[PDB]
């Protein structure tokens, strides 16, 4: 209808906004933290030598020697690089020992390997789950599971934190739903996805109850355990060896192996039902160049260290009591989390309306803890992409490497600064 | 768009005999696999697929049949061409460990025997830095010795580390961009870097062969997406008109911004993009360019800038410039140049940096070692002479495939050579015939190509030698009188 | 050399109609059925005759 001098009046005239809009905020997260040498116990920050409490090595096997001679061996012998998809040459005989070594550490009939952590998760769920079902996701979930269920087009629904009365409030309004549409009914495809010790909260989830559900509102449970793989149970085996569930119960099991093992990448395992459609409907598998050889001999020189001594698991307990044990009495902060977990956060008690000044006093809480040679750090989160945004929070990492009296001069030292400041 | 030296390129369409017995074939294929299908639900014979728990039976079914036909009847039959294990670095001469099924590809047992000195075509080590021994090799265990290997936190969190710092600024200064930053994968790269630059109230348009990756990271985003034709630069400034003029669809109003993803060379087809053209319509247009160079980083240009030198345009045009590790430099990983406002943006708005764990030591020694190599700040001539050898190895096997007769896709130069093959069966019989006489091939199916273009992909190295390239064109030449491949009808 | 003709005549045939990929009994039922579709078809035509 428009006439030609119009349209390229209105072309001309048309003018797009920046690529990237400007940043007059001054942020935090724009001057990083530049780390000196590896980032081990006895780390050097910015200059300055600490103690690091913020790395995710639970096991400290990041810097045993057996780990660094095995995949120096690997490297020897394969390289670098592994030069192509899982498909196309790209599968090592490293990669299907790797597997063979998770499933038989597992107990279970299969797993897979994905090269990136974030990956295995993200992808994981569009996978099995399509558009037209409904899944009911934890709320305090972390950003991986959500970017896993926003790729896929399924329904969402946010049940509250650890609330099982919330779950089966759910779960009933979807079976009186069923019975208005049975011809729907029958096609839709009912998930819980819920996580093994959650990163945000530091909290654990009550597993018995959600197989009971499970088993009452035929629902498949999807269990994530990032940090749970490697730290709870006897043997280490996850949450379900902690609870005692039997392990068939879970459909699928998805865990990133850079925590506890100290290697890139990540896995999922289950029975050979669920896991054989992931070689072949996964984004993250097909689409991506394998693993490197090194990283895979890392792995299982590590697993075979956890296999040989289960002892770390009891230590790594019992130094994780003693410091949320000792944390708590100080004055200007609360607590985040339960006894076992390794990792866990401190949140202000009372906070100020804006959250700028609240992470300001946590990143002045910080500093002047690293000028006193315990190294910290603070979550970090997406502002505007997190669906549930949890409050600003210091993380705490415990880890079997630190000795008593570091935990002790640690937890001193983060009492007189919190007293400090927040006075 | 102007072109400083000849832009050939050559798409033969299909015979229409051949796509008829194509389509012959698939259907034969399709009932009898519901014949397989029905006696299958019959239990007249056992399904060696698995069947969910007992307990489990009550549950809505997971899996809907017909959603894996393709794969149950059809992938599983020529199976055994696809994942074939290697025990040996991947160069131009590999190792395949042997294996053999009795159930028809549905369980494998490997088998003693291990097959030697196999000729390789699949893996890509486009400038052959894929070695267990140099200079970079020792460089790698050194760092791995000091660093260890891996890392156990995010980058803004005390994950980063200083080998990150010295490997963003050697990449921007090699890509000749003000700034660069890193990443874990590349397709983490794409599908973790779209949503942060575009929201919910821009466009997006997206080539019609567009990888994987750019599309997870398209839909990821609330950009609106239009497709375009692959390389119809017509269809292109039909649909920036369309878009400028009209606007919203919902509500006509303008859009905020406008966002063109192309890529360097495409995998499967073969063509490199038309960049001078692109780069007119994004100046006329004002819109805004994202270039995956996963597959052009290093194998085009006189000294291997990219595709970029390879047409003599300035690196500043382009405004996001991705690119890959793992295709040449021989290590897996990512990274995105651009101006420093652009960088800094990401920096503090990315996923990966702040979800994500950092990329490993070794790793980035072996890439700032091979980067050192080809800038030739190492002092050997060893830079040039690598990309020079793979521009002779690719005209001189792209010339003698031609003068044979087969079809032939994509730009002369263009190092990836994929040869058509058209038929269901000669997918797998091709694979197996360049198996059993020592050359391993790659082979493409419905999955990633379209039902009636099945092709056979061949990547060029800088590691062939001449009579590696003699051999394999001679045991290539016998299979296709074996076969009848040769279908084009120019030059044969 | 004129076994080995129809052995790749045959071998040809297997690779058009994509017989190559099924199983013996499968390709069993196949020529069968086509080779009755076949005679049909003959003596129908021998009826016009
Ligand atoms: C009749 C029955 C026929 C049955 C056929 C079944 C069949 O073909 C199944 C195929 C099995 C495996 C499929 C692999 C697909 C590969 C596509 C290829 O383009 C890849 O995407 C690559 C390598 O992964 N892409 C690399 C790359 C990336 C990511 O690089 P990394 O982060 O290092 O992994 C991102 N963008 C781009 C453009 C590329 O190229 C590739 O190009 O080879």
């Amino acid at each position: 209808d428009l006439t030609v001098k119009e349209k390229e009046e209105l072309i001309e005239e048309w003018q797009p906004e920046p690529l990237v809009p400007p940043v007059p905020k001054d942020h935090p997260a724009l001057n990083y933290n530049i780390v000196s040498g590896p980032p081990s116990h006895k780390t050097v920050v910015n200059g300055k030598e600490c103690i690091n409490f913020a790395s995710f090595n639970f096991l400290g096997l990041l810097d045993n020697p057996r780990v660094k001679a095995a995949a120096l061996a690997s490297l020897k012998k394969y390289g670098v690089g592994t030069c192509g998809p899982r498909g196309f040459y790209g599968t090592f005989d490293v990669h299907l020992d790797l597997e063979d070594r998770l499933a038989k550490f597992m107990k279970t009939e299969e797993a897979i390997i994905y090269s990136y952590g974030f990956a295995t998760i993200a992808s994981a769920i569009p996978a099995y789950s399509k558009r037209g079902d409904i899944v009911f996701v934890d709320r305090a979930a972390c950003f991986a599971i959500q970017k896993g269920l926003q790729a896929s087009r399924s329904d969402i629904k946010l049940f509250k934190h650890n609330d099982m009365a919330d779950l089966e409030r759910l779960l009933k309004e979807q079976e009186i739903e069923d019975q208005k549409n049975p011809r729907k009914a029958r096609v839709t495809r009912r998930f819980i996805v819920v996580e093994g010790l959650y990163m945000n909260t530091g909290t654990i989830c009550p597993l018995p109850e959600l197989v009971k559900l499970k088993y009452k509102y035929k629902a498949r449970i999807f269990l994530e355990e990032s940090l749970s793989f490697g730290v709870l149970g006897e043997h280490g085996r996850g949450v379900t060896e902690h609870y005692g569930i039997n392990i068939d119960d879970i459909d699928l099991i998805s865990a990133n192996m850079e925590n506890a093992l100290a290697s890139i990448g990540g896995f999922c395992c289950g029975r050979s039902f669920v896991i054989d459609h992931q070689r072949l409907s996964g984004q993250g598998y097909c689409f991506s160049a394998s693993l490197p050889p090194l990283l895979a001999a890392a792995a299982i020189e590590a697993l075979n260290i956890m296999e040989e001594n289960p002892g770390i698991f009891a230590v790594l307990k019992e130094k994780c009591g003693q410091i949320h044990k000792a944390l708590q009495g100080i004055s200007g902060l609360k607590v985040v989390g339960e006894s076992l977990s390794p990792a866990f956060h401190l949140q202000l008690e009372e906070s100020t309306g804006s959250r700028e000044q609240d992470v300001r006093l946590l990143q002045e809480i910080v500093d002047q803890c690293m000028n006193r040679s315990i190294a910290l750090t603070q979550a970090r989160y997406l502002e505007k992409e997190e669906k549930c945004l949890p409050p600003p929070s210091i993380r705490v990492v415990v880890t079997v490497e630190q000795t008593e009296e570091e935990l002790e001069r640690a937890a001193s030292t983060i009492k007189e600064v919190a007293q400090a400041v927040l006075l | 768009g102007l072109y400083k030296r000849p832009f050939n390129e050559a798409f033969e369409e299909t015979p229409m005999l051949v796509a008829v017995l194509t389509y012959v074939g698939y259907g034969v294929l399709t009932l009898f696999g519901y014949l397989r299908d029905f006696l299958r639900y019959w239990r007249i014979e056992k399904c060696h697929h698995a069947t969910e728990r007992e307990e489990q039976k009550d549950f809505v079914s997971l899996y809907q049949d017909f959603e894996n036909f393709y794969t149950r009847n059809l992938y599983m039959r020529i199976r055994d061409n696809w994942n074939r294990p290697i025990c040996s670095v991947p160069g131009a001469r590999v190792d395949i460990m042997e294996r053999q099924s009795h159930d028809y590809n549905w369980s494998f047992k490997y088998t003693g025997n291990i097959i030697k000195g196999v000729i390789n075509m699949g893996s890509y080590n486009y400038l052959g830095f894929a070695r267990n021994t140099g200079s970079c090799q020792e460089a790698a265990a050194k760092v791995l010795e000091e660093y260890g290997a891996g890392v156990c936190s995010t980058r803004q969190e005390i994950g980063n580390l200083d080998k990150h710092e010295e490997l963003e600024e050697l990449v921007a200064r090699f890509l000749g961009v003000e700034a660069a930053m890193a990443y874990g994968m590349g397709f983490a790269t794409n599908s973790m870097n779209i949503p942060a630059l575009v929201g919910k109230g821009c466009l997006i348009l997206s080539d019609e062969l567009n990888h994987a990756s750019l599309v997870l990271g398209a839909r990821l985003s609330g950009a609106t997406i239009r497709i375009f034709k692959h390389n119809n630069m017509q269809s292109l400034e039909k649909l920036l008109k369309d878009a400028i003029v009209y606007g919203q669809p919902r509500t006509r109003r303008p859009w905020k911004k406008i966002l063109i993803l192309v890529e360097g060379i495409y995998s499967m087809e073969g063509s490199i993009v038309r960049l001078p053209e692109v780069i007119a319509l994004k100046k006329k247009y004002k819109a805004y360019l994202y270039l995956d160079e996963a597959h052009s980083i290093g194998a085009l240009g006189p000294t291997g800038r990219g595709v970029v030198e390879y047409f003599g345009l300035d690196p500043e045009d382009v405004d996001v410039m991705m690119g890959t590790f793992t295709k040449s430099f021989g290590a897996s990983g990512g990274y995105i140049g651009g101006k420093k406002e652009l960088i800094d943006y990401l920096r503090t708005h990315s996923h990966s940096a702040v979800y994500a764990t950092s990329l490993s030591p070794p790793v980035v020694e072996q890439i700032i070692t091979s980067m050192k190599c080809i800038m030739g700040q190492d002092g050997t001539s060893l830079g040039k002479e690598c990309v020079q050898q793979l521009a002779e190895n690719t005209r001189y096997f792209r010339r003698r495939l031609k003068e044979m007769g087969f079809i032939i896709y994509g730009n002369e130069d263009s190092p990836v050579v994929p040869l058509m093959l058209y038929m269901p069966a000669k997918i797998g019989a091709f694979g197996r015939e360049m198996l059993k006489r020592n050359i391993g091939v790659v082979v493409v199916g419905f999955p990633a190509t379209p039902i009636i273009e099945s092709r056979a992909r061949f990547c060029l190295s800088a590691a062939h030698t001449k009579e590696i390239l003699d051999t394999a064109l001679k045991e290539i030449d016998e299979v296709g009188d074996l076969l009848q491949l040769k279908y084009s009808r120019h030059r044969l | 050399r004129a076994w080995k003709q129809m052995s790749w005549f045959y071998y040809q045939y297997l690779l058009v109609t994509a017989l190559y990929m099924l199983e013996p009994w499968e390709r069993t039922v196949f020529n069968s059925m086509l080779v009755s579709i076949v005679g049909m078809a003959l003596y129908t035509g021998y009826v016009f005759m």
